[PDB]
DNA sequence: TGGAGAATCCCGGTGCCGAGGCCGCTCAATTGGTCGTAGACAGCTCTAGCACCGCTTAAACGCACGTACGCGCTGTCCCCCGCGTTTTAACCGCCAAGGGGACTACTCCCTAGTCTCCAGGCACGTGTCAGATATATACATCC
DNA sequence: GGATGTATATATCTGACACGTGCCTGGAGACTAGGGAGTATCCCCTTGGCGGTTAAAACGCGGGGGACAGCGCGTACGTGCGTTTAAGCGGTGCTAGAGCTGTCTACGACCAATTGAGCGGCCTCGGCACCGGGATTCTCCA
């Protein structure tokens, strides 16, 4: 079975150096990332059968996020990952 | 001359109202709040006649069902007036 | 200040199809501060759904996928 | 014969997997093609969400003395912030109690 | 080769199987659709549409009017306690509301 | 594509003197394709909760058991399983 | 001796907004899901954490609905809860 | 049979407690008892539903947390 | 309680526009065969669920008392409803510019598919540190 | 101004969090192939303006009824205390059934040819909106 356990300690690591999390915490933090990555995937996935299209690219990703997040989470969240796919195609 | 009590009009009103089908709000002064609305978000921006008339279809129906939930608040509160605090009540009970 | 242009009859109407006897003087601007809240929340959707599609025109689909984002389906504009 | 294997996550500057985001997109039924930039740009979102529920948590547990994150410091990292309750509106987090609220016509004068 | 027999008549349905069909493969629902899937819910959407025009026909009736508007199909679906239950979370264009007037503004 | 003529079959199956307008035809056949989503929705996320890459007649049943209220659900399910029963035999 | 009546209610407010733990007891909340499975599938078979899943989601339902009826209570000008303040707030969610 | 009953008066008096409920009247436990009556029969109603498509006779977190997802009351902390 | 007047219901005539039927035709559903794989079926294992028993103890239950509070009644005065008059601007019809949505062709680059392989991540095991608990002192409320 | 609920500080235990290690499997590199979409005139339709007209909105005035504050009362919860009772923990026992694996076979994707069903367009007549007259509730006042 495959989680998200490390990757959230690896951000908690990232953000709180002396600062460690339970079981249940790293459960309800398992299902917030997979339940945000329902939503925004199923409103990308609409995105693209309203507008005849058969992929999915980060524009369809970025109208999901500021469909779903509220206003500065979304705006920080276009900004980090349009920063991350600039460094990913930066990079070869 | 002839003066009716106050609540026959407005019984009558809420029959004839509950009887029909039509818009009650005006449709050019909700299309240029639709535009000013729009125009903070993006300039230089189109409507279809269609999309302001689903706008006015889906804004009369939230105020409709709006003010009845605000109407039981007020009978709760043992009155017949609706105050803004019954709209408050109702807004903060559906969440919004 | 369009906002004004929705009246305080017009409020009275939309309270008597909801089936209110009796309205407050500072109802209407409570009113109308809802309406605004309300289409800004529908009109943010629906342009963004506009600018996904690389137009200019607000369609009545955008509107409808925009009323069903937040669980305000309008059956009778497509779909 | 082959160069070096570098994951995708490295080169986004991630710490969230490009790959399984790409996985799971894939096999998700979503859509019939998914995109190169896609799962870098989702983990990236996912990966801010995920920085700013453990950041409002860390300093709901330092608050209370805790150097470790149970589920109240969620439920208070999220509750207290009017953008995460927005997201969280319908979801319930276990465990995790409720926000000390008392109203004003109930407290003694 | 034989007669062509359309899906939907040797299913006993007036809804399309062939279409339901073609929609479940092209929704992106799953990798694979089965025979006997679209002919259920060609069928569940044809009783569900016989169950609104029937209290819709009935409320034109009421109303002495032949055809069917959509204040007919508003009555048909909101005074349906199943009905009301299933679409509760939509409106319909030009439908109107109930007449529903609470027993504490009526005259004494 | 639309339900047009198939919702009209329905009416004159129901009410062979009662007309419809078109308003009201867009709105039944709005009515379709929401059901139809829904449907095919739950389906769609039964089937990828049980590991199955297949809708069969049981994934479309168990979603109108899910969604449909009561009657309506054991009165859809009665004519799902008599029109697959109508279709495998003939 | 004797405190006021509505002291001891603000230090129930007070300790048990400030805890997570389940206020209602396992067995009994327990014996009624089984008692309520009953009429739909005979002979279940039940895990505990779908039992105490079931017990966090009623625990938070019922707490939000008693925040609900709270307000709806002072809305009316009282401080006593009633089931009449119960069955508005459900009437404005819904769920009546 | 009968087991509403066990769904104690302090059990809910502490559930209002929760909810920030002052004073309580003594009408509230049975209207209480019947509304998470109707609740848990809609979340058990679908959670049976779902663990008999399964072909399963036991109830799992998952299935109760599919759920409560179906009714808009995602639950955390299970799986989900 | 009767009567004046206002609103509303019923009946008939008229015109209009939109629903309903007919027809060409094209395009999507049907038919028949093939192929590979998802899933039904049998079996086995060992995991977790159910049943039962003892005990000890926290919590529920029952009862008594009294006081806070819900609720009915009364007065008052203000605010909103009703209605007539005047102003305002919405609505309908008509007419142009012109921005922009929709269709089509092509060509290219982006992404699915596959083989190989190796390193990230998962399962397991262990020591060790963070809460939980217990007790004395003193600070903060309560009546 | 005397009586309790709880911060605050020091010791000890323990079990769950975190780190180390080994295998394994899924992501990554490299290559190819093919099709999705990105980019380059035309008619619908959206916006802007003018004129008339007339329905609706704004405004002012009177008055009446309803919100709201005060007050009394009677009762029904809050609180506290003694008795009971069954939840909770620990332990044992056993047996259904969840979950995994292997086999094979039926069934659905897929492709090619055929053909009829449904869709766009067009024409027509009848259901319904509207106007006018007159009878039927229906509300308010003396």
């Amino acid at each position: 079975k495959e989680s998200y356990a490390i990757y959230v300690y690896k951000v908690l690591k990232q953000v709180h150096p002396d600062t460690g999390i339970s079981s249940k915490a790293m459960s309800i933090m398992n299902s917030f990332v997979n339940d945000v990555f329902e939503r925004i995937a199923g409103e990308a996935s609409r995105l693209a059968h309203y507008n005849k299209r058969s992929t999915i690219t980060s524009r369809e990703i970025q109208t999901a996020v500021r469909l779903l997040l509220p206003g500065e989470l979304a705006k920080h969240a276009v900004s980090e990952g349009t920063k991350a796919v600039t460094k990913y195609t930066s990079a070869k | 001359p002839h003066r009716y009590r106050p609540g026959t009009v407005a019984l009558r009103e809420i029959r004839r109202y509950q009887k029909s089908t039509e818009l009650l709000i005006r449709k050019l002064p909700f299309q240029r709040l639709v535009r000013e609305i729009a125009q903070d978000f993006k300039t230089d921006l189109r409507f279809q006649s269609s999309a302001v008339m689903a706008l006015q279809e889906a804004s009369e129906a939230y105020l409709v069902g709006l003010f009845e939930d605000t109407n039981l608040c007020a009978i709760h509160a043992k009155r017949v007036t609706i105050m803004p605090k019954d709209i408050q009540l109702a807004r903060r009970i559906r969440g919004e | 200040d369009n906002i004004q242009g929705i009246t305080k009859p017009a409020i009275r109407r939309l309270a008597r199809r909801g089936g209110v006897k009796r309205i407050s003087g500072l109802i209407y601007e409570e009113t109308r501060g809802v309406l605004k809240v309300f289409l800004e929340n529908v009109i943010r959707d629906a342009v963004t759904y506009t600018e996904h599609a690389k137009r200019k025109t607000v369609t009545a689909m955008d509107v409808v996928y925009a009323l069903k984002r937040q669980g305000r389906t309008l059956y009778g504009f497509g779909g | 014969t082959r160069a070096k294997a570098k994951t995708r996550s490295s080169r986004a500057g991630l710490q969230f997997p490009v790959g399984r985001v790409h996985r799971l997109l894939r096999k998700g039924n979503y859509a019939e093609r998914v995109g190169a930039g896609a799962p870098v740009y989702l983990a990236a979102v996912l990966e801010y969400l995920t920085a700013e529920i453990l950041e409002l948590a860390g300093n709901a547990a330092r608050d209370n003395k805790k150097t470790r994150i149970i589920p109240r410091h969620l439920q208070l990292a999220v509750r207290n912030d009017e953008e995460l309750n927005k997201l969280l509106g319908r979801v319930t987090i276990a465990q995790g109690g409720v926000l000390p609220n008392i109203q004003s016509v109930l407290l003694p004068k």
